[PDB]
């Protein structure tokens, strides 16, 4: 009924990874497994065609596995290029529909980690006057693109009011991000404090701003 | 070679109908049947269902009965999608594409590429209403910023629908400026923000202001950022 395939694989340039797409006996098995590279903002193009064939123009660093049970994308000599989503795809012959894997985002750590520069900014003045109240906490040059935010009022969490954008990449190919925490300006007044903590591969950095 | 042409990105409200077209050229129209795709922000590909380009049959995938209908003219080669009853959660890239021969030439179709996607029709379903930004000075800082520097900004709240443009002192200051992208809201507004880092002995000396525009709802504002 369901392809089965790990969120998330990675790798350095020149390694060699293996993406996983799990089924049963109806679904894989029985029936062909296709294999399709999703590059940022870009359709799926296909990679592999009945279990191990690679159609022309797909290089030879990419080849198909296939068992009764399972499925596999082997990826050779690893490039920055590599770095998309890889989908497993079969036909349900019980079913007569085509079902797709979750997909597997592979990262290609093609640069050294770069620690976040975080800016946070208190509600302005003429913003409290119209009787709204924002702390923007501004996430940039730091790489891998992953960051987790975490908001605190006073020394508590918050979770209500806080909107983060996912990680994008910048003109330096590093990646930035920004967060959000949308307060009234009675919250923002009574509080001694609010902080935007920033965590990146294991390490946090945190900013505070009081009225 | 097969080539697919997707109609144009579409912004529509909940419980509103659209229409999306696939013009194919480059074969034999009926060779190929088309099937359609969609993809959710962030999420997997769901394969909706197929359209028999000779026939004209549909055929759906669970769940696609009856909001979805798959529709064909041709006589100009185009297979469309209609979506009725809109949700907020049909939000997404809509994509046609070539689906493989039923019997003849399989091999030739996956070896000679004819495997082909379109580039994907966006269809944006949200309640919002075009609205215009509120611009916010961000007073300069020089705590997180390099020696003899401060960053200062702007902050643009609340507009609909995207884009909007910034520039600082009317094109006349392009280094050290960072726009960030938007953040959309659970009100389905958007807000971004975009910082610039100037030397902290030009405050009070050198006038620094954010130029916005924001063209849907025909908004330009001139934001003055003072030191506070």
């Amino acid at each position: 009924s369901v392809l089965t395939q790990p969120p998330s694989a990675s790798g350095t340039p020149g390694q060699s990874v293996n993406i996983s797409c799990s089924g049963s006996s109806s679904n894989i098995g029985n029936s062909y497994v296709y294999w399709y590279q999703q590059l940022p903002g870009t359709a799926p193009k296909l990679l592999i065609y009945r279990n191990n064939r690679r159609p022309s123009g797909v290089p030879d660093r990419f080849s198909g596995s296939k068992s009764d049970t399972s499925a596999s994308l082997a990826i050779s000599g690893l490039r920055s290029e590599d770095e998309a989503d890889y989908y497993c795809a079969t036909w349900d012959d019980s079913l007569s529909g085509r079902l797709f894997g979750g997909g597997t985002k592979l990262t290609v750590l093609g640069q050294p980690k770069a620690a976040p520069s975080v800016t946070l900014f208190p509600p302005s003045s003429e913003e409290l006057q119209a009787n709204k109240a924002t702390l923007v906490c501004l996430i940039s040059d730091f790489y891998p693109g992953a960051v987790t935010v975490a908001w605190k009022a006073d020394s508590s969490p918050v979770k209500a009011g806080v909107e983060t954008t996912t990680p994008s990449k910048q003109s330096n190919n590093k990646y930035a991000a920004s967060s959000y925490l949308s307060l009234t300006p009675e919250q923002w007044k009574s509080h001694r404090s609010y902080s935007c903590q920033v965590t990146h591969e294991g390490s946090t950095v945190e900013k505070t701003v009081a009225p | 070679q097969v080539h697919l042409v997707q109609s144009g990105s579409e912004l529509k409200k909940p419980g509103a109908s659209v229409k999306v077209s696939c013009k194919a050229s480059g074969y034999s129209f009926s060779r190929y049947g088309i099937k359609w795709v969609r993809q959710a922000p962030g999420q997997g590909l769901e394969w909706m269902g197929w359209i028999n380009t000779r026939s004209g049959v549909p055929a759906y995938a669970q769940g696609f009965t009856g909001r979805f209908v798959f529709s064909l003219d041709t006589s100009v080669d185009t297979a469309f999608l209609e979506i009725s009853s809109l949700k907020t959660e049909d939000t997404g890239i809509y994509y046609c594409a070539t689906r493989p021969p039923r019997f003849y030439d399989k091999t030739e179709y996956w070896e000679d590429g004819f495997d082909v996607w379109g580039r994907g029709t966006l269809v944006t379903v949200s309640s919002a209403s075009t609205k215009g930004p509120s611009v916010f000075p961000l007073a300069p800082s020089s705590k997180s910023t390099s020696g003899g520097t401060a960053a200062l900004g702007c902050l643009v709240k609340d507009y609909f629908p995207e884009p909007v443009t910034v520039s600082w002192n009317s094109g006349a200051l392009t280094s050290g400026v960072h726009t960030f992208p938007a953040v959309l809201q659970s009100s389905g507004l958007y807000s971004l923000s975009s910082v610039v880092t100037v030397p902290s002995s030009s405050l009070g000396t050198q006038t620094y202001i954010c130029n916005v525009n924001h063209k849907p709802s025909n908004t330009k504002v001139d934001k003055r950022v003072e030191p506070k």
